[PDB]
C-alpha cells in the first residue's frame, strides 16, 4: 500500500489500497488552476470579501469577469478556480436558496445554503459517472440569530465555518498572515476589517492595488443587503492604507 | 496520456481535463471569425473559405440567427455548431413564451453556457468542438457581444476573434478604436482586418460574410446588403496593397 | 482496449457485421435457381449421426403460401427473422387484403437485420447482428423472383445464388449452367448436380431438401418419394 | 448526461475479499479517534475535534449528531460520507415514527442504517461509505451501543474505540472497563482513553462529548466538558 | 367540535372541547383535539377526525426533521407553509381544519388553515361546528394584548359557549398555553357537566347468562 | 351502507385487571343466512385480540393483511407486539387506502405484555384512534350496545363478574338487531389465562 | 463505459463463473456452521465467529435467524449480505402465508430464495451474494428437513452437512458417526459437540464459542429454542467424560 495504484482507482472515484480518493485530491489542484486568490474576513458587525480581478485584454469587458455573485438578497459568495464550474455551481446555489424560501417561507440561513451545496457536490464524489466540480465557493451573510457568518465548501464537500479564510493558489500564505492578526484581537470595526482583507491580499502577492485590480463584496449588520463596492469607495480605503 | 484523456470524467494529476482542452484544438483548425461591438450595434465577420467551384456561393453559412435580434458566429466543427444553434433557438423561443419579451443577451449567454458545461461532466458525451459568439442590440441595453468556448465559459467582449488566427487578429482589433464609431464606419474595418489575417497562400480563396445588428436595421439581425459588402471588400483590397 | 458493437474499422465497415459474414462460411449450402416457370430451393440437411432423425431438421420454411425461404448459417438466429416475416406478410394481408410482393417482405426483415445497441436502446433490442443468409423465393405479380439477403441487412435480387460454406465452388459452377430459357425440370437437376459436387457427405433422399414455388401452385415441399424420383436422373 | 453505471465496482478477488470494503476500512482507521463506553446507566460518546488553525469555528459543525430524542451518532472516516448517513438515518427514524407512533428502537435503527451502507456495496457505479458509526441510544429501560462498518455489518459493544490507534484504545478499554461503572465516572474513563491516541493539550474545543441516558441524548455544552477535563466538580 | 385560539401579549391559548361525534351518537367522551407539532407549536384539528391526525402527524415529522438540521427551533411560518401546500395538492378531499399557533423568536403567530389550502393570519380564530358560537364571545370580550390570566378565562369562556349552543360539542375543555418560556398543556381544565350516579344497582351475579361451551388456555 | 350488508357486532369492555371482547357469529348476505360460525375475532399474539365487524370481504383481508404486517414486525424485531403500537399500525393500514376505503371498524382489546395494563380502542373505517377506558363498540348494533354498556359498566370488576356484564350487554344488544345474532362468543383475557365461552342465545 | 466494467456475468473459457467460484472462498474461510438431522427434532450448531469480552451478546443469536414460525436458518459468509437474504426470506414466507393461508413448505421457501441468487448470476452485472445458509424446518409433507444453499444459486437437501472453514474435515467426521434412520435428539447433540472439537482451534471449546438451537415439535406447534449457556456447558462437560472413557482401551 502507501501511495500505490491498484486498478482503476486513479481514474474514477473508487477507494485506493491506502485509503484515499485520488480523483478528489486532484480536484483541489484544479482550484489553483484558475490563478486567483480570494480572502474573506469576518468582523463584529460585517463580513467582507476581496478578490483579484484580472483582465488580460482591453477587449475583454472588465465588468463581466467578476467573481462576486449575489446568491440572494442577503447571501453573497466568491467563486474560485475552474470558471466554467463556478457559474454552474452558482446556478445551483441560487436555485436551492430560492427553492428554500418557497418551501418554508423565510430567507435561508447561510449555514444551510452551503450544507445543501456541499451535499450536491458529495454525490459526485461517490458516483463514478462524473468528476467533482473543480471549484470552491465562499458564502458570506448576516444571520439574525448569531451575527455575521462565513462558510466555505470544497470539491470533496466539507464546508466548515470560519473567522477568516482564503482560497486559491496562495492559500497557505494567506492563512499564515491572517492568524497572527486573529490572536491579537482588535476592535474589528467595519473599517478595520476592510483594511485587514486588502492588506492580507496585498502582501501575499506584493502588489498594492489600484481600485481596478480588486473588487470588494461586503455585508453589514446595519444593512444586511449584499453590496458590491464601486471603484470610488474601494479607492477611499486604499489611500487610507497609504496613510497608515 | 494513459487513461487521463479517454474520459471527460477524469481530472489529470495536474488538475486539467485533457478532453476539454482537446476540444479547444478543433476551434484552432477552423477559419477565423471576428466580432466587433461599436456603440450602436454589432458587426460579424466570417472568413469562410471557398474550397471548390462545386459549392454554391452564399451557402454553407457560419452566421446564424439564434433569434430575430441575436446573431451567432461559429468556429469549429460545424456539426456541433448546428446543434448549439437549435438549443439556443429553442431556449430563446421558450423564454418568449413564459416571460413575454425578447430574451436579454446576457441571459441567453448563460443558458447556452450551462448547456455546454453539462457536456464536460459525463462519460456518455464528449465536449462540443465549437466556440461561438452571441451578438445583439437593443435600445434599452445597448450593444452586447458574448463569446462561449467549449469549456462553457462566457465573457463580455468589446471585440473578439476565434479560429486558426485568433492571435493575429486580436492585435489588429486593439489598434482600432470602436467605442465612438457607428456601424457604417466599422463594417469597413472588419473586412479590412479579415483580409490582413487571412492567407491566400494557405487557402485558394475566401468569401467575406458580414452581419449587422444595430440601430440601422432596428435591432434586427440581418446580413449586410450586397451593395455595402462590395464596398467593404473594395476598401479592404486598397488598404491591403498599402 | 475493447470496442463495443458499433465501431467502424479504419477500412470503412462495421466490425460486427464483417464477422457475421464469416459466420455463414460455416453453414449449410443452399442453391436456389430462379426460372420462368418457378423457383426451386435445394439445401443439404447435414446430419451427424444415423441416430439423428433426418426429418426434423428442415431448413426450408413456408413464409406464406407463395414465399419459400432457405437459410444457412446459425439456424438458431433464423427462427426470429422467419417468425417476424410470417407476421409481416400476414399483417400486410390484414390491411390490404392481397398478397405481399416477395420484394417487400425481403425489405421488412432487412430493417430488423441491422440494429443492435450496447447502450442507449430498449431492453429487448438485440445485442449482436444476425448470423444468417436467407433465400426468399416466392411468386407474385412480377412473376417468379428470388432474393438473396445477407447479415449486413442488404438484399439484391438474383437469378441463381448459392450461400453457405461452399459458395465459391458452387457459384462458378452456376455461371456455366444457368441460362434464361431454363425450365423448372431442367433447373432441379442442375441444382442437385452442383450440390452433389460440394457435399462431402453424399446425395441421398434424406440428405437434401427440395422445395419449389410455381406460378400455378403454392409453396410445395417435396416428400421423400419425389426426391427419389429426381435422384434417378442424377 | 449519464444514466449511471449499472455494474458493481465492489467485486470478489480470487482469495475471497471484497477489496473495496477492505480499503474503506483503512480510510476509517485513518480518521479521528473516537471511543464509546456504555455505563449500565447511560452511554458516553467522545471524539476528538482538532482543527488546522485558529481560523475555523467550532460551533459550525459537530461530530455528535442527534438522530432522535434518544439516539446519537459519532464517527471516524470521511466527513462527507458521514453527513449523508446522518441524513438518511433521520428519515428512517421519522418514517418509522410516522407508521408506528413510537420512537424507533435502537436495535432497529442499526439494521436499517446498516442495510443502506450494505446497499452501496452491491449497486452500480458507487463506492462504499468511508465511515463507521457509533450509534448509542437508551430504549426500553436499558442503554445500547452499536457500530456499523462500511461492510454493512454491526456489533453490539459495551465499550470500544475506532479511528486512529484503535488497537491501542481497544486494549486500554479491555483493561480499564468494569461493568456497573457509573455514568459520571464513565465520562472520566472516556476522555481518559481518548487521551492516549490524542496529541497535544486537551481543551473544551478539542473533544465533543455526548451522553445518552433515559433523559435523552444530548451534547454536553462546552462548559460541562471544562469541568470534566479539570475534574473539580 | 369547537376550536378557539387567542393571542395575548406573551403567547397563545388554544382551547377545544373533547367530544367526538360519529353520527348523532357521541363516540368518545374524551378525545384530545390539540396535537403537538413542535415543542413550541400546537395545532388543533376540526373536521374529519381521521384526516387531521394524519396531516398533523406527517407535518410534525417534517418539522422534527427540519429542526435537527438547521439546529435551532422551527418557526410557525414554516409549519403554516407546509400544511398549506400539502392540503392544496389534494384540492380539498383532505378535510382538515387547522388552528395552528406557536411562539417563535419573532413573536407569537396564529394561523387558521381551511381544507382547500387557504390561510388567514389573525389575532383570534375559531374553527369547528360551534365555531360561530365561539366567535360571538370573542367579538365582545377580546381586547388587544391582554393579561395571561384574562386570556385563559376568555378561551375557556368561548369553548363553553360553543359547548352549550352546539350538539357536536360537550364535556371537558382542553387548554394549551404556549409562551416563550413554559408550556402549560392541561387536558382537563373545566368540566361543565358530569354523568349523574346510578340510582339503583342493575348488575347481576354469576349464574345468569347461559353458556354452551367454554375452554381455558393457560399461558406462562 | 355497504357494511350493513353482512351485519356483525363487536364489543370490548375493560375490567380491572382483565379485558373482554365479544362478537356475534352470523355471516349472512343481507337477509339470507349462510352459516352461523364465522370468526370476527382474531388473535394477534397471546393476550391481544383484534375484532373486525362489517363487510365480510374487508374483514378477511384486513385480518390477513394485518397478520402479514404483524408477523413481519414480530420477527425482524424480537420484542413481542405492544397494544398501543398495534393500534397505530392498524390506523395506518386503513389510511393507506384513504380513497376507496375498507369497510371495517377494528376493535383492539389487549393487555400490555411487559406489564398487564388493559387496553381497548376502536377505529373509524378510515383510521382514527379512539382510546377509551370504559368500553368500545363497532358494528351495526352500535346504538344498541352503547345503551347497554353505559348502564351496566362499573369502574372495577373481577374477571368472573366482568363476563356476566359483557354477556348481558351483548345478548340484549344483538337481539334488537335484524342482521346479527345466532350466538355470541366471548373472550375474556386475564393475566394468566384466556377463557373463551360461547353464550346460548336466540337462534331466531 | 466499458473500460471500467468488470464483467461478472460472463462465462470462463472452461465453463465456470469466476465470481461464483470466488464466493466459495469467502465462505471457505468463514465461521463454521453444521446441522444434523434426527427424528425427534433437528438442530443447527454454529461457531460464534466473533468472541471477546466487550461484546454485549444481547441478541437472540449471532448466526441463527428465525424466518417464520416454523423455520430457522444459520448463515456463513459475508455478514453484510446475510442481513439482506434473511429479511428477503421472511418476506417470501409471509407472502406465501398471505396468499395460501397456511405456513410455507420448507422446500419451496428455499427455492424461491435461490431464484433470487440465480438471477444475480445471470444478468445485471452485480456481484453475487457471498453467503451460504442452512435451513431447518418442519412442514406437513415430509416432517423435519434440512437444506443447504450455495452462492451459486444451487440448493440441496441433507441429513447432516457443514459449511464454513474445515467443512471438509467436518463432513468426514459426520459420515462415520451418523446412523441412518435412527438417531435421537440427545445423540445428535452429543454428536455435534464431538464434531466441533475436531474443527475448532480450542479443543475444549467453551459455552461461549458455540450456539446451538434445536427445532422440535411439541404439541402440534413448532418450538425453536436456543440452548442457554447452562445446557450447552453440560454437553461439553459430559463430552470430557466420553474422552476420559475413550482413553481406556487396555
Amino acid at each position: 500500500s502507501r501511495g500505490s495504484s491498484a486498478g482503476f482507482d486513479r481514474h474514477i472515484t473508487i477507494f485506493s489500497p491506502e485509503g484515499r480518493l485520488y480523483q478528489v485530491e486532484y480536484a483541489f489542484k484544479a482550484i489553483n488552476q484558475g490563478g486567483l486568490t480570494s480572502v474573506a474576513v469576518r468582523g463584529k458587525d460585517c463580513a467582507v470579501i476581496v478578490t483579484q480581478k484580472k483582465v488580460p485584454d482591453k477587449l475583454l469587458d472588465s465588468s463581466t469577469v467578476t467573481h462576486l455573485f449575489k446568491i440572494t438578497e442577503n447571501i453573497g459568495c466568491v467563486m474560485t478556480g475552474m470558471t466554467a464550474d463556478s457559474r454552474s455551481q452558482v446556478q445551483r446555489a441560487r436555485y436551492e436558496a430560492a427553492n428554500w424560501k418557497y418551501k418554508y417561507g423565510y430567507e435561508i440561513p447561510v449555514d444551510m445554503l452551503c450544507k445543501r451545496i456541499a451535499d450536491i457536490s458529495q454525490v459526485y464524489t461517490q458516483n463514478a459517472e462524473m468528476r467533482p466540480l473543480g471549484c470552491c465557493m465562499i458564502l458570506i451573510g448576516i444571520d439574525e440569530e448569531q451575527g455575521p457568518q462565513v462558510y466555505k465548501c470544497d470539491p470533496a464537500g466539507y464546508y466548515c465555518g470560519f473567522k477568516a479564510t482564503a482560497a486559491g493558489v496562495k492559500q497557505t500564505e494567506s492563512t499564515s498572515f491572517l492568524e497572527k492578526k486573529v490572536k491579537k484581537k482588535f476592535d474589528w470595526t467595519f473599517e478595520q476589517t476592510v483594511e485587514t482583507a486588502i492588506t492580507c491580499l496585498s502582501t501575499v502577492l506584493s502588489i498594492d492595488f489600484k481600485p481596478s485590480e480588486i473588487e470588494v463584496g461586503v455585508v453589514t449588520v446595519e444593512n444586511p443587503k449584499f453590496r458590491i463596492l464601486t471603484e470610488a469607495e474601494i479607492d477611499a480605503h486604499l489611500v487610507a492604507l497609504a496613510e497608515r | 496520456g494513459t487513461g487521463y484523456d479517454l474520459s471527460a470524467s477524469t481530472f489529470s494529476p495536474d488538475g486539467r481535463v485533457f478532453q476539454v482542452e482537446y476540444a479547444m484544438k478543433a476551434v484552432e483548425n477552423s477559419s477565423t471569425a471576428i466580432g466587433i461591438r461599436c456603440k450602436d450595434g454589432v458587426v460579424f465577420g466570417v472568413e469562410k473559405l471557398v474550397l471548390s467551384k462545386l459549392y454554391e456561393e452564399g451557402s454553407n453559412k457560419r452566421l446564424f440567427n439564434v433569434d430575430r435580434h441575436v446573431g451567432m458566429a461559429v468556429a469549429g466543427l460545424l456539426a456541433d455548431a448546428r446543434s448549439l444553434a437549435d438549443i439556443a433557438r429553442e431556449e430563446a423561443s421558450n423564454f418568449r413564451s413564459n416571460f413575454g419579451y425578447n430574451i436579454p443577451l446576457k441571459h441567453l449567454a448563460d443558458r447556452v453556457a450551462m448547456y455546454v458545461h453539462a457536456y464536460t461532466l459525463y462519460s456518455a458525451v464528449r465536449p462540443f468542438g465549437c466556440s461561438f459568439m452571441l451578438g445583439s442590440y437593443s435600445v434599452n441595453d445597448g450593444a452586447q457581444l458574448y463569446m462561449i468556448d467549449p469549456s462553457g465559459v462566457s465573457y463580455g467582449y468589446w471585440g473578439c476573434a476565434i479560429g486558426k488566427a485568433r492571435q493575429a487578429a486580436k492585435t489588429e482589433i486593439e489598434k482600432l478604436q470602436m467605442k465612438e464609431m457607428t456601424c457604417r464606419d466599422i463594417v469597413k474595418e472588419v473586412a479590412k482586418i479579415i483580409y490582413i489575417v487571412h492567407d491566400e497562400v494557405k487557402d485558394k480563396a475566401f468569401e467575406l460574410e458580414l452581419s449587422w445588428v444595430g440601430e440601422l436595421t432596428n435591432g434586427r439581425h440581418e446580413i449586410v446588403p450586397k451593395d455595402i459588402r462590395e464596398e467593404a471588400e473594395k476598401y479592404a483590397k486598397e488598404s491591403l496593397k498599402e | 482496449y475493447d470496442r463495443g458493437v458499433n465501431t467502424f474499422s479504419p477500412e470503412g465497415r462495421l466490425f460486427q457485421v464483417e464477422y457475421a459474414i464469416e459466420a455463414i462460411k460455416l453453414g449449410s449450402t443452399a442453391i436456389g435457381i430462379q426460372t420462368s416457370e418457378g423457383v426451386c430451393l435445394a439445401v443439404e440437411k447435414r446430419i451427424t449421426s444415423p441416430l439423428m432423425e433426418p426429418s426434423s431438421i428442415e431448413k426450408i420454411v413456408e413464409i406464406d403460401a407463395h414465399i419459400g425461404c432457405a437459410m444457412s448459417g446459425l439456424i438458431a438466429d433464423a427462427k426470429t427473422l422467419i417468425d417476424k416475416a410470417r407476421v409481416e406478410t400476414q399483417n400486410h394481408w390484414f390491411t390490404y387484403n392481397e398478397t405481399m410482393t416477395v420484394e417487400s417482405v425481403t425489405q421488412a426483415v432487412s430493417n430488423l437485420a441491422l440494429q443492435f445497441g450496447e447502450e442507449d436502446a430498449d431492453p429487448g433490442a438485440m445485442s449482436r447482428p444476425f448470423g444468417v443468409a436467407l433465400l426468399f423465393g416466392g411468386v407474385d405479380e412480377k412473376g417468379p423472383q428470388l432474393f438473396h439477403m445477407d447479415p449486413s441487412g442488404t438484399f439484391v435480387q438474383c437469378d441463381a445464388r448459392a450461400i453457405g460454406s461452399a459458395s465459391e465452388g458452387a457459384q462458378s459452377s452456376l455461371q456455366e449452367v444457368y441460362h434464361k430459357s431454363m425450365t423448372l425440370k431442367e433447373a432441379i437437376k442442375s441444382s442437385l448436380i452442383i450440390l452433389k459436387q460440394v457435399m462431402e457427405e453424399k446425395l441421398n433422399a434424406t440428405n437434401i431438401e427440395l422445395a419449389t414455388v410455381q406460378p400455378g401452385q403454392n409453396f410445395h415441399m417435396f416428400t421423400k418419394e419425389e426426391l427419389e424420383e429426381v435422384i434417378k436422373d442424377i | 448526461a449519464e444514466r449511471g453505471y449499472s455494474f458493481s465496482l465492489t467485486t470478489f478477488s480470487p482469495s475471497g475479499k471484497l477489496v473495496q470494503i477492505e480499503y474503506a476500512l483503512a480510510a476509517v482507521a485513518g480518521g479521528a479517534p473516537s471511543v464509546g463506553i456504555k455505563a449500565a446507566n447511560g452511554v458516553v460518546l467522545a471524539t476528538e475535534k482538532k482543527q488546522k488553525s485558529i481560523l475555523y469555528d467550532e460551533r459550525s459543525v459537530h461530530k455528535v449528531e442527534p438522530i432522535t430524542k434518544h439516539i446519537g451518532l459519532v464517527y471516524s472516516g470521511m466527513g462527507p460520507d458521514y453527513r449523508v448517513l446522518v441524513h438518511r438515518a433521520r428519515k428512517l427514524a421519522q418514517q418509522y415514527y410516522l407508521v408506528y407512533q413510537e420512537p424507533i428502537p435502537t436495535a432497529q435503527l442499526v439494521q436499517r442504517v446498516a442495510s443502506v451502507m450494505q446497499e452501496y456495496t452491491q449497486s452500480g457505479g458507487v463506492r462504499p461509505f468511508g465511515v463507521s458509526l457509533l450509534i448509542c441510544g437508551w430504549n426500553e429501560g436499558r442503554p445500547y451501543l452499536f457500530q456499523s462498518d462500511p461492510s454493512g455489518a454491526y456489533f453490539a459493544w459495551k465499550a470500544t474505540a475506532m479511528g486512529k490507534n484503535y488497537v491501542n484504545g481497544k486494549t486500554f478499554l479491555e483493561k480499564r472497563y468494569n461493568e456497573d461503572l457509573e455514568l459520571e465516572d464513565a465520562i472520566h474513563t472516556a476522555i481518559l482513553t481518548l487521551k492516549e491516541s490524542f496529541e497535544g493539550q486537551m481543551t473544551e474545543d478539542n473533544i465533543e462529548v455526548g451522553i445518552c441516558n433515559e433523559a435523552g441524548f444530548r451534547r454536553l455544552t462546552p462548559t460541562e466538558v471544562k469541568d470534566y477535563l479539570a475534574a473539580i466538580a | 367540535t369547537t376550536i378557539a385560539g387567542v393571542v395575548y401579549k406573551d403567547g397563545i391559548v388554544l382551547g377545544a372541547d373533547t367530544r367526538a361525534t360519529e353520527g348523532m351518537v357521541v363516540a368518545d367522551k374524551n378525545c384530545s383535539k390539540i396535537h403537538f407539532i413542535s415543542p413550541n407549536i400546537y395545532c388543533c384539528g376540526a373536521g374529519t377526525a381521521a384526516d387531521t391526525d394524519m396531516t398533523t402527524q406527517l407535518i410534525s415529522s417534517n418539522l422534527e426533521l427540519h429542526s435537527l438540521s438547521t439546529g435551532r427551533l422551527p418557526r410557525v411560518v414554516t409549519a403554516n407553509r407546509m400544511l398549506k401546500q400539502m392540503l392544496f395538492r389534494y384540492q380539498g378531499y383532505i378535510g382538515a381544519a387547522l388552528v395552528l399557533g406557536g411562539v417563535d423568536v419573532t413573536g407569537p403567530h396564529l394561523y387558521s388553515i381551511y381544507p382547500h389550502g387557504s390561510t388567514d393570519k389573525l389575532p383570534y380564530v375559531t374553527m369547528g361546528s360551534g365555531s360561530l358560537a365561539a366567535m360571538a364571545v370573542f367579538e365582545d370580550k377580546f381586547r388587544p394584548d391582554m393579561e395571561e390570566e384574562e386570556a385563559k378565562n376568555l378561551v375557556s369562556e368561548a369553548i363553553a359557549a360553543g359547548i352549550f349552543n352546539d350538539l357536536g360539542s360537550g364535556s371537558n375543555i382542553d387548554l394549551c398555553v404556549i409562551s416563550k418560556n413554559k408550556l402549560d398543556f392541561l387536558r382537563p381544565y373545566t368540566v361543565p357537566n358530569k354523568k349523574g350516579t346510578r340510582l339503583g344497582r342493575y348488575r347481576c351475579e354469576k349464574g345468569t347468562t347461559a353458556v354452551l361451551t367454554e375452554k381455558i388456555t393457560p399461558l406462562e | 351502507s355497504i357494511m350493513s350488508y353482512n351485519g356483525g357486532a363487536v364489543m370490548a369492555m375493560k375490567g380491572k385487571n382483565c379485558v373482554a371482547i365479544a362478537a356475534d357469529r352470523r355471516f349472512g348476505i343481507q337477509a339470507q343466512m349462510v352459516t352461523t360460525d364465522f370468526q370476527k375475532i382474531f388473535p394477534m399474539g397471546d393476550r391481544l385480540y383484534i375484532g373486525l365487524a362489517g363487510l365480510a370481504t374487508d374483514v378477511q383481508t384486513v385480518a390477513q393483511r394485518l397478520k402479514f404486517r404483524l408477523n413481519l414486525y414480530e420477527l425482524k424485531e424480537g420484542r413481542q407486539i405492544k397494544p398501543y403500537t398495534l393500534m397505530s399500525m392498524v390506523a395506518n393500514l386503513l389510511y393507506e387506502k384513504r380513497f376507496g376505503p375498507y369497510y371495517t371498524e377494528p376493535v383492539i382489546a389487549g393487555l400490555d405484555p411487559k406489564t398487564f395494563k388493559p387496553f381497548i380502542c376502536s377505529l373509524d373505517l378510515i383510521g382514527c384512534p379512539m382510546v377509551t377506558d370504559d368500553f368500545v363498540v363497532s358494528g351495526t348494533c352500535a346504538e344498541q350496545m352503547y345503551g347497554m354498556c353505559e348502564s351496566l359498566w362499573e369502574p372495577n370488576m373481577d374477571p368472573d363478574h366482568l363476563f356476566e356484564t359483557i354477556s348481558q350487554a351483548m345478548l340484549n344488544a344483538v337481539d334488537r338487531d335484524a342482521v346479527s345474532g345466532m350466538g355470541v362468543i366471548v373472550h375474556i383475557i386475564e393475566k394468566d389465562k384466556i377463557t373463551t365461552r360461547t353464550l346460548k342465545a336466540r337462534m331466531d | 463505459s466499458r473500460r471500467y466494467d468488470s464483467r461478472t456475468t460472463i462465462f470462463s473459457p472452461e465453463g465456470r463463473l469466476y465470481q461464483v467460484e470466488y464466493a466459495m472462498e469467502a465462505i471457505g474461510h468463514a465461521g463454521t456452521c453444521l446441522g444434523i438431522l434426527a427424528n425427534d427434532g433437528v438442530l443447527l450448531a454454529a461457531e460464534r465467529r466473533n468472541i471477546h469480552k466487550l461484546l454485549d451478546e444481547v441478541f437472540f443469536s449471532e448466526k441463527i435467524y428465525k424466518l417464520n414460525e416454523d423455520m430457522a436458518c444459520s448463515v456463513a459468509g459475508i455478514t453484510s449480505d446475510a442481513n439482506v437474504l434473511t429479511n428477503e426470506l421472511r418476506l417470501i414466507a409471509q407472502r406465501y402465508l398471505l396468499q395460501y393461508q397456511e405456513p410455507i413448505p420448507c422446500e419451496q421457501l428455499v427455492t424461491a430464495l435461490c431464484d433470487i441468487k440465480q438471477a444475480y448470476t445471470q444478468f445485471g452485472g452485480k456481484r453475487p451474494f457471498g453467503v451460504s445458509l442452512l435451513y431447518i424446518g418442519w412442514d406437513k409433507h415430509y416432517g423435519f428437513q434440512l437444506y443447504q444453499s450455495d452462492p451459486s444459486g444451487n440448493y440441496g437437501g441433507w441429513k447432516a452437512t457443514c459449511i464454513g472453514n474445515n467443512s471438509a474435515a467436518a463432513v468426514s467426521m459426520l459420515k462415520q458417526d451418523y446412523k441412518e434412520g435412527e438417531m435421537t435428539l440427545k445423540s445428535a447433540l452429543a454428536l455435534a459437540i464431538k464434531v466441533l472439537n475436531k474443527t475448532m482451534d480450542v479443543s475444549k471449546l467453551s459455552a461461549e464459542k458455540v450456539e446451538i438451537a434445536t427445532l422440535t415439535r411439541e404439541n402440534g406447534k413448532t418450538v425453536i429454542r436456543v440452548l442457554k449457556q447452562k445446557e450447552v456447558e453440560q454437553l461439553i462437560k459430559k463430552h470430557e467424560e466420553e474422552e476420559a472413557k475413550a482413553e481406556r482401551e487396555k
